[PDB]
């Protein structure tokens, strides 16, 4: 997820099918 | 390979001997014994409608 | 078992015929092979001829019409009847029941020395 | 020693094609961005023996022209072929030898003090050379043998400290020569205030953006960052807001257990290597080798292993796969019969003697034995067949001796003219060709059948780690 | 009981010719069939010609018909193979076989062999 | 009507020497060219060297460079070879050919050959 | 004539095109004919006896 280089260079990492157990931290669906 | 070959302003490195295109193309080219930046391009071509 | 016990070896003029017999053991060694080898001291065994079952007796190329093999007794013997001794008959004889297929399986029984001279 | 970081530097040209207002994903040897590279500052003395694993990135902060040369090498102490490259003060002497370099090689002819044969040397005269203060990167590789060397000299205004500049620059090639000894370590040559900036490269994938005049501008390392993979997989220097799906996190192993059975009696393959002189033809000896580690390789010292073919399977990788039932046929043939013992070829052995299934998964070796069976009196302990009625089934012996008939005469077993007898010898002489020498051959037959596997190779079990994403090894399994 | 014996060289010019010479002995040569049967380093047997003893007529392969020829003598018992037009193409070990054409249709016992080198 | 005669031994220690001497008669040995052609058992023919007669230098092959040397004599019309550090690796026929420079790719005609054992 | 020079010429290129229009050379009759100006046919050696 990148919010544009033009406002700023601070991204994102999603990671699906995961459980935040194997890979600020949250956890979704 | 065919094509037709003219002069060219595009400013070729000393090292450099070829020249590629988005499509992986031979674009430009240098002669090996005179210095001189060449551009291969194909001559006409297209389909006939009647 | 298998106690081949080798017999007829002895000292033969050149031009004898010498009649060697191995007295097998009292089983079922028929239905199988049976070979003769000679083992000549300082070099490898030299096959002398077969036996095979059905009676067809092969015998050596080289040694051909010189010795012969015979079994027609039907009991318990086998018989090898060498004619024209020469000086290179001078080896220790051996009659082997598994030959062409041991090196695993094959029982090198007693063996007699053959002189000529 | 100390450690600098690499403000996106080591950016040279892949390829020798010009190209403009393009973005190239190139997949070659560089340095990644943001990386630690080594600080050895010379004012005290700086010059250790360093890997040369991949390629190597020599910077210079140099002042008055300090380092003067590089050695490549395996060894360094004329063993080994060793590169050597001098720029004294007019030319660079460039030559592959086999000097003699002492501990502290330095510069006068000072590094060396033996000089053997060499096959290469070159002076190409260029000379690779006070307001601002010099930089020259040198990036050294060394792939499919060409000693490839680029440079690039830079004017550098001297910070507060001695750090690498933060900007782009793209190396020169320089020259492309034919090398190609093994290189695994080198060493730098200085002249009696500078410090160099060595790094290691590694393979990478980076994307570079041509300008109208076909100079690199930037680059992306396609793998430092999330944006920069961002980035890369969507070919612009410029990503807008959103979600990109880039790459997939995929948990890497951590050992590799093996697991295999409980087996130690080594494997019988030495009484039907190292035995008698052999069986026949026509009664090759079978025999079942069960409950073994099967050891091959013990298979190419004890016989010297001539034309190896294994059908179904490769000739190596025998050790790490577990066999349910081996069967191991012996026997003898001539020289230029050992053709005929394989899948689909006849002849006269592959049609009355020992036939191959087409479907036959095993590996048959055969070596000539000219000098244990063999001698100068006429070898007739050999036998095999000639005559039969029909063709012999795959994996059958024939031991019966029953006459042939040629003809249409009743022989009844006369065994004269015309009922040849089906059995003939060889005729193994030590000064005939190698097409009628006595070649020993053993057809090793497997068998993979969903059974507890009883023979594999000299594979050491480990230790069953559950809960962890590991490298499974089992009999038939990887 | 029955042996063959051969002859010939051992090392022909890629252009040239050699003879060839089968020596039989004590053979019914007059009803049989003898041949030549040749043996090419890294493959199996190929059949040549045929020499036929009833009538005479003499068969070719099919890449030799026009450069091989055969002459049969029944007064000493010997055949010769005049081979012309050689090329580097023709390196066979070469066999003397002889047969019975009222019998089977594999020859009965082949000779030792002579070996040429064409190249 | 015109032939070679080659001589030489039978059997040579692993890392000795043996004295190679092809004795040729009746030829234009001035400006011909004449070498030695190996014949390794179970493979073709190989190149050796080669001796020309224009000048005399004498050319080796890839891995005889440093271990083959050639004597040619014009009294006698005989040559020598000298063969050096031998090993078990050595075993062919050599063939003493003779052809001529002005002509084809292909020796004109070669001679009987010798067999030498190093093992 | 009778001590006529005797030299290798090997490991180049002969280019024999430079050797016309330079003092004509008359009787140019080739036993070993080739009227690719001599090239074109890459052999070992040659040698030049003057
Ligand atoms: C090559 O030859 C041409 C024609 O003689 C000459 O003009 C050119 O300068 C030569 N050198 C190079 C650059 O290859
Ligand atoms: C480089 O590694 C050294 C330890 O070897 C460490 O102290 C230093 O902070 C590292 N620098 C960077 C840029 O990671
Ligand atoms: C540099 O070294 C080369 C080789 O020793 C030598 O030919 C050259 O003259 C040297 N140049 C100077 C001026 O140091
Ligand atoms: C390319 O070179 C020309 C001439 O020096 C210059 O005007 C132009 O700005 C350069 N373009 C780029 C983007 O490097």
């Amino acid at each position: 997820i990148t919010p544009g280089t033009n406002t700023s260079n601070q991204v994102a990492v999603l990671y699906q099918g995961v459980n935040c157990t194997e890979v600020n931290v949250f956890q979704t669906r | 390979g065919t094509g037709v070959l003219t002069e060219s302003n595009k400013k070729f490195l000393p090292f450099q001997q070829f020249g590629r295109d988005i499509a992986d193309t031979t674009d430009a080219v240098r002669d090996p014994q005179t210095l001189e930046i060449l551009d291969i391009t194909p001559c006409s071509f297209g389909g006939v409608s009647v | 078992e298998v106690q081949l016990v080798e017999s007829g070896g002895g000292l033969v003029q050149p031009g004898g015929s010498l009649r060697l017999s191995c007295a097998a053991s009292d089983s079922s060694f028929y239905d199988y092979e049976m070979s003769w080898v000679r083992q000549v001291p300082g070099k490898t065994p030299e096959w002398i001829g077969s036996m095979y079952p059905s009676g067809r007796t092969y015998i050596n190329p080289s040694l051909k019409s010189l010795v012969t093999i015979s079994r027609d007794n039907s009991e318990n013997m086998l018989y090898l009847q060498m004619n024209s001794l020469r000086a290179e008959d001078t080896a220790m004889y051996y009659c082997v029941s598994n030959w062409a297929s041991g090196s695993t399986g094959d029982y090198w029984g007693q063996g007699t020395l053959v002189t000529v001279s | 020693p100390a450690y600098t970081n690499s403000f996106t530097r080591g950016v040279y040209y892949p390829d020798k094609v010009f190209r403009s207002s393009v973005l190239h994903s190139t997949q070659d040897l560089f340095l990644p961005f943001f990386s630690n590279v080594t600080w050895f500052h010379v004012i005290r003395f700086d010059n250790p023996v360093l890997p040369f694993n991949d390629g190597v990135y020599f910077a210079s902060i140099e002042k008055s022209n300090i380092i003067r040369g590089w050695i490549f090498g395996t060894t360094l102490d004329s063993k080994t072929q060793s590169l050597l490259i001098v720029n004294n003060a007019t030319n660079v002497v460039i030559k592959v030898c086999e000097f003699q370099f002492c501990n502290d090689p330095f510069l006068e002819f000072r590094v060396y003090s033996s000089a053997n044969n060499c096959t290469f040397e070159y002076v190409s005269q260029p000379f690779l050379m006070g307001n601002f203060k010099n930089l020259r990167e040198f990036v050294f590789k060394n792939i499919d043998g060409y000693f490839k060397i680029y440079s690039k000299h830079t004017p550098i205004i001297v910070r507060e400290p001695e750090d690498l500049p933060q900007g782009f620059s793209a190396l020169e090639p320089l020259v492309d020569l034919p090398i190609g000894i093994n290189i695994t370590r080198f060493q730098t040559l200085l002249a009696l205030a500078a410090a160099y900036y060595v790094g290691y490269l590694q393979p990478r994938t980076f994307l570079l953006k041509y300008n109208e005049n076909g100079t690199i501008t930037d680059a992306v390392d396609c793998a430092l960052d999330p944006l920069s993979e961002t980035k890369c997989t969507l070919k612009s220097f410029t990503v807008e807001k959103g979600i990109y799906q880039t790459s997939n996190f995929r948990v890497q192993p951590t050992e590799s257990i093996v697991r295999f059975p409980n087996i130690t009696n080594l494997c019988p393959f030495d009484e039907v290597f190292n035995a008698t002189r052999f069986a026949s033809v026509y009664a090759w000896n079978r025999k079942r080798i069960s409950n073994c580690v099967a050891d091959y390789s013990v298979l190419y010292n004890l016989a010297p292993f001539f034309t190896f073919k294994c059908y179904g399977v490769s000739p190596t990788k025998l050790n790490d796969l577990c066999f349910t039932n081996v069967y191991a046929d012996s026997f003898v043939i001539r020289g230029d019969e050992v053709r005929q013992i394989a899948p689909g070829q006849t002849g006269n052995i592959a049609d009355y003697n020992y036939k191959l299934p087409d479907d036959f998964t095993g590996c048959v070796i055969a070596w000539n034995s000219n000098k244990l069976d063999s001698k100068v009196s006429g070898n007739y302990n050999y036998l095999y067949r000639l005559f039969r009625k029909s063709n012999l089934k795959p994996f059958e012996r024939d031991i019966s001796t029953e006459i042939y008939q040629a003809g249409n005469k009743p022989c009844n077993g006369v065994a004269g003219f015309n009922c040849y007898f089906p059995l003939r010898s060889y005729s193994f002489r030590p000064t005939y060709g190698v097409g009628h020498q006595p070649y020993r051959v053993v057809v090793l037959s497997f068998e993979l059948l969903h059974a507890p596997a009883t023979v594999c190779g000299p594979k050491k079990s480990t230790n069953l780690v559950k809960n962890k994403c590991v490298n499974f090894n089992f009999n038939g399994l990887k | 009981e029955v042996q063959l014996v051969e002859s010939g060289g051992g090392l022909v010019q890629p252009g040239g010719s050699l003879r060839l010479s089968c020596a039989a002995s004590d053979f019914y040569f007059d009803y049989y069939e003898m041949s030549w049967v040749r043996q090419a380093p890294g493959q199996g047997l190929e059949w040549v010609s045929t020499i036929s003893g009833l009538g005479g007529a003499t068969y070719y392969a099919d890449s030799v018909k026009g450069r091989f020829t055969i002459s049969r003598d029944n007064s000493k018992n010997t055949l010769y193979l005049q081979m012309n037009s050689l090329r580097a193409e023709d390196t066979a070990l070469y066999y003397c076989a002889t047969r019975s054409p009222f019998g089977d249709y594999a020859f009965s016992y082949w000779g030792q062999g002579t070996l040429v080198t064409v190249s």
